[PDB]
């Protein structure tokens, strides 16, 4: 019989502390056990990693997080146990096996019953298999054209490696298209419609460190005191499609892991080496508000007072790794704001932590555009330690934080500039090229401000950014609106809105 | 064996390709922005023209049919560079208004005001043909031979269809230079890394500048390359480009003869 | 061992991490791309083992960072419904929606000079001179500058990147020397990205990450060329010697 185990089978690419040559793929259990040994574990799909770090934060983390800050200044005592295990520097393997021990026979995704993050019954009631091509990302669906990522005609599709299958299943459980998946009847109920994934079109922010164990520890949102919670795989029995998605004050309800809007079932190959067919379909008809905002994502409130996560933008990915500079900072994700600052508890750890973000810019519907990972450059903090002084260093850090603030403030000023001008001029496409040109020109001037090299609009040694950024925005804006500032009526509008970028 | 062909074809006031907005496509090259005609647009017109005159060599010379499923040969071997102007070009706005025929107790409340961009210049075109793989894939050297000859004639004769009814941009190249090279294909694009200055025209000056670049590259790397060129100008000699020919199809014939 | 590869031309794109209609380029060349360029030059069919290419080293100095531009790029529009791009189910979409709209990015007016140092790189240089398939800078439509290989054989080419290879016209201050140029080497690592090509098979191309450290270095201001046309002149003087 086909079987695969996350705990034992090798899928997670793992990089060691030493050498930094030949990363080996390992299982989930092995990574958990050898965490201080490895710097990090990597997944090629940023969606796959975005849910991955969510689940890994519920395993190692759960055992270390304890699921229970009652009395005793809850936040203070969890940060106390936190400092206690962070001080140990490692997790005892026996407590892992015990956790694995509780549900050891329940992980092998290909289970006849209880498959990993799947619904086993689903196979019987759905007539058409969605297919691997409908499940896997970068893979063409039934209506999708054959132009990219190799051409899959949906006839004899090449099966995903089982390890590969795992990455995709996890991504679709995170990000997932909405509307018109393949209908499965449940006692008379057939509705091909499907709602979108919980984090769809967002950037998840996971802090990193020098070793794995550190990140896993620092990755758990602090669970507020509330009802004991469990994961989708920790559920004693299946949910059923009908009824309410029950709330969950526990962190599994704050890792957006209590239940998925998408329900996948992967048909195995006889050896277990690959997946051959796949079923992607809804598990719930009635949507429920998920309690409490997700720590990882950056939120935003918009007129009417509605609170929504800030969508990923592939234009900010043009300048490689801009989001991970989030640490050098108004609104900030709560997980970072609990674990990264100085109220927490570690002593020196915070000095060498570095942030990483997984963003999947896409439509909230079924269209998708771009994904990107982003670890902060190690040069920015290491350039601070080359010198080893209290002042030129705090001045470097001050400069860098200052540079980042200028680039972003004028990034939004220029977005709103182009957006407002385009709407007004016709009484927008200007925003896309505006931002593209903006970050492309704003990228080298930043690196010239950090090194203190001479960048136009900047004088080396100035206390701050020096209008260096305000110049790039004006050149990108004038680059974009250039051919249309001809007529006087449109020129008047365009001028009214470039004037705002003058600062 | 690589047959490559350079043309210096100029285009009057036109807008052959355009952006997601209305403005035409531009490379910023040599520090001076310059309008361009993208490779795929130009290639589509050439491929459509070849398939129309030729009545699977189109999947061989050109890599694959767009509307057919991949037949294990997606590579076309043919390489099309993106055409770009010899000189720097500013985008020329043309303000226009569509007229309302039915007249109110009002005059000239015009039907539709707008402004569309156009530009004109001398584009430096260029293409390559991987002859050996074309023979190995097509099989018969003869079909390949006819196909190669017809592909060069299509490269010369055609002009894209875009805003062509509003601007009759139909034109013939001023210079063509076909160089059967065995070492490697080379484009004379760096001849125009410094955009030429204006007010006296650019056809002649671009012709001798490309002649200077051919002398220098031929000097650094002397090769067994068979060359020849045909021009609409007899006033200036360009000895570095090879033996001159009386016409374009005679030239194409001599170079197709030279490949085999 | 080692040789100097010069990547120049009006436009070159070295995309990484893009898998949909919008494409995006790294501001500097990516090892995957250059390795595939050599594999194309040597006749490596897609899917062939790429370990021969393993063990190369790519130090790349950026002369001009170049402007990054986004080239619209549709596919199939303006064709009768029957002759537009097929679907995966096989039934062509309605002609008002049959057009594909890609927004591909590309570096224009950018020039890098990578100094490839490896075990067989001299045979690879001898293969670029007589290629199996046309080498191109990223997208096949971009055609490389004729000075693709500045020197076929060089002992320690990084030593020649630090000095004695001409440079494009840049601001040269009075009483100045040692103009700053960014070298790119393969802690102190700029970024991590999937470059090293495990396989080029179109069915499942896969890669792994490579850390890049960009070290601004200081090369003599004598190297930069005069304002106009001198860059081409010094470069040609350079290829014969």
């Amino acid at each position: 019989p086909p079987s695969f185990d996350v705990t034992i089978a090798p899928w997670l690419i793992a990089r060691s502390r030493d050498v930094l040559a030949a990363p080996e793929m390992l299982g989930l259990r092995d990574v958990l056990i050898r965490s201080h040994e490895l710097s990090d574990v990597e997944i090629p799909l940023p969606p796959g990693a975005a849910v991955l770090w969510r689940i890994l934060a519920l395993i190692t983390a759960r055992i270390t997080g304890l699921d229970q800050p009652p009395n005793k200044n809850p936040k203070r005592k969890w940060q106390a146990r936190r400092s206690q295990i962070l001080s140990k520097g490692r997790l005892d393997p026996e407590a892992v096996d015990a956790y694995f021990a509780d549900y050891s026979e329940r992980f092998d995704l290909f289970h006849p019953e209880r498959p990993w993050l799947q619904d086993p019954r689903l196979r019987e009631e759905c007539p058409k298999t969605s297919g691997v091509n409908k499940l896997a990302w970068g893979r063409t669906a039934g209506e999708n054209q054959v132009w990219l990522g190799g051409h899959h005609h949906d006839l004899d599709p090449h099966p995903l490696d089982s390890a590969e299958a795992v990455w995709h299943l996890l991504a679709t459980l995170g990000y997932g298209p909405s509307g018109m998946c393949t209908a499965r009847v449940v006692r008379g109920r057939s509705e091909r419609n499907v709602t979108a994934g919980p984090l769809r079109g967002t950037v998840s922010y996971h802090p990193l460190g020098r070793t794995l164990f550190e990140s896993l520890i620092l990755n758990i949102p602090y669970p507020g005191t509330g009802a004991a919670d469990l994961a989708f795989w920790e559920q004693p029995e299946l949910n059923d499609p009908l009824g309410l998605p029950e709330e969950s004050a526990g962190l599994a309800g704050i890792l957006r892991l209590d239940h998925f809007r998408h329900a996948v079932l992967l048909h195995p190959s006889p050896d277990g080496s690959h997946v051959v067919d796949a079923w992607v379909t809804w598990a719930w008809r009635e949507r429920n508000i998920s309690p409490e905002l997700d720590p990882y994502l950056i939120y935003q409130t918009s007129k009417e007072g509605r609170v929504y996560p800030r969508p990923a933008e592939a234009e900010r990915a043009i300048w490689r790794d801009l989001d991970a500079l989030l640490h050098y900072g108004n609104y900030r994700p709560t997980i970072l704001d609990n674990c990264t600052p100085l109220a927490q508890v570690p002593q020196e750890v915070l000095d060498s932590l570095r942030l990483r973000a997984f963003g999947f810019d896409q439509d909230g519907q079924a269209r998708d555009k771009q994904w990107f990972t982003a670890t902060t450059p190690a040069v920015l903090r290491w350039l601070a330690d080359r010198e080893t002084d209290d002042n030129e260093n705090a001045r470097i850090v001050r400069r860098i934080t200052l540079a980042r603030k200028a680039a972003e403030a004028l990034g939004r000023r220029l977005e709103k500039a182009c957006k407002e001008a385009w709407k007004e001029s016709n009484s927008g496409p200007w925003v896309q090229h505006g931002m593209s040109r903006y970050w492309a020109k704003a990228e080298p001037v930043f690196w010239n401000i950090v090194y203190d090299r001479p960048a136009q609009g900047y004088t080396p040694g100035m206390a701050g950014p020096g209008n260096a950024f305000n110049l790039v925005a004006l050149a990108a804006y004038d680059e974009v609106t250039g051919p249309y500032c001809e007529r006087p009526r449109v020129a008047k509008v365009v001028e009214r809105h470039r004037s705002t970028l003058f600062s | 064996t690589f047959v490559d062909i350079h043309a210096i074809q100029t285009l009057p006031y036109s807008n052959i390709n355009r952006d997601d907005l209305g403005s035409p496509k531009t490379v910023v090259y040599g520090g001076k922005e310059r309008t361009r005609v993208s490779s795929q647009s130009w290639k589509r017109a050439v491929r459509h023209e070849v398939e129309a005159r030729l009545g699977n060599v189109s999947v061989n010379l050109f890599g694959r049919m767009l509307a057919e499923l991949p037949s294990t040969e997606v590579d076309g071997a043919v390489q099309f560079a993106h055409a770009f102007t010899v000189h720097g070009t500013t985008v020329e706005v043309d303000f226009f208004t569509a007229v309302d025929d039915i007249p109110k107790e009002n005059d000239h409340g015009s039907g539709h005001m707008n402004a569309g961009q156009f530009s004109a210049g001398t584009f430096y075109r260029y293409a390559n043909v991987n002859l050996d793989r074309l023979v190995e894939n097509t099989g018969d050297a003869q079909t390949a031979r006819t196909a190669v000859a017809e592909f060069l004639r299509a490269f010369l004769s055609t002009v894209p269809s875009g805003k062509q009814n509003a601007t009759a941009a139909m034109t013939l190249p001023d210079l063509v230079h076909i160089a059967v090279r065995f070492d490697r294909p080379i484009s004379f694009a760096p001849a125009f890394e410094t955009a030429l200055y204006g007010s006296d025209g650019y056809t002649l000056r671009a012709c001798q500048e490309l002649n200077n670049y051919a002398e220098r590259l031929r000097e650094v790397w002397p090769d067994d390359a068979i060359r020849g060129y045909a021009t609409v100008e007899n006033k200036t000699d360009l000895a570095a480009l090879g033996e001159r020919y009386d016409s374009y199809p005679a030239l194409i014939d001599a170079m197709v003869a030279a490949a085999f | 061992s080692g040789f100097l590869l010069r990547l120049a031309g009006p436009m070159q794109s070295w995309g990484e991490h893009s898998m949909f209609g919008e494409r995006d380029t790294l501001p500097y060349p990516s090892r995957s791309g250059l390795i595939g360029m050599f594999a194309a030059a040597q006749g490596v069919r897609r899917g062939d083992p790429l370990d021969r290419y393993k063990e190369l080293k790519f130090t790349v100095r950026v002369d001009r960072p170049g402007v990054r531009l986004v080239d619209f790029h549709t596919i199939g529009g303006g064709l009768p419904k029957e002759r537009t791009v097929p679907t995966a189910a096989g039934e062509r979409r309605d002609p008002k929606k049959a057009t594909i709209v890609t927004s591909r990015s590309y570096l224009a007016d950018a020039v890098f000079t990578v100094a490839v140092t490896g075990p067989e790189a001299d045979t690879i240089a001898d293969a670029l001179a007589a290629p199996y398939w046309q080498p191109y800078l990223g997208r096949r439509a971009f055609v490389p500058d004729p000075l693709l290989v500045l020197r076929r054989r060089v002992a320690d080419p990084v030593r020649e990147l630090v000095e004695a290879v001409p440079l494009p016209h840049r601001r040269v201050e009075e009483d100045a020397a040692t103009v700053l140029v960014d070298l790119i080497y393969e802690t102190r690592t700029l970024t991590v990205l999937n470059d090293v090509p495990l396989s080029f098979d179109s069915k499942s191309r896969r890669y792994s990450t490579r850390q890049i450290r960009v070290v601004p270095t200081e090369v003599p201001a004598t190297l930069v060329a005069g304002p106009g046309r001198d860059y081409q002149n010094k470069l040609f003087t350079y290829v014969k010697q």
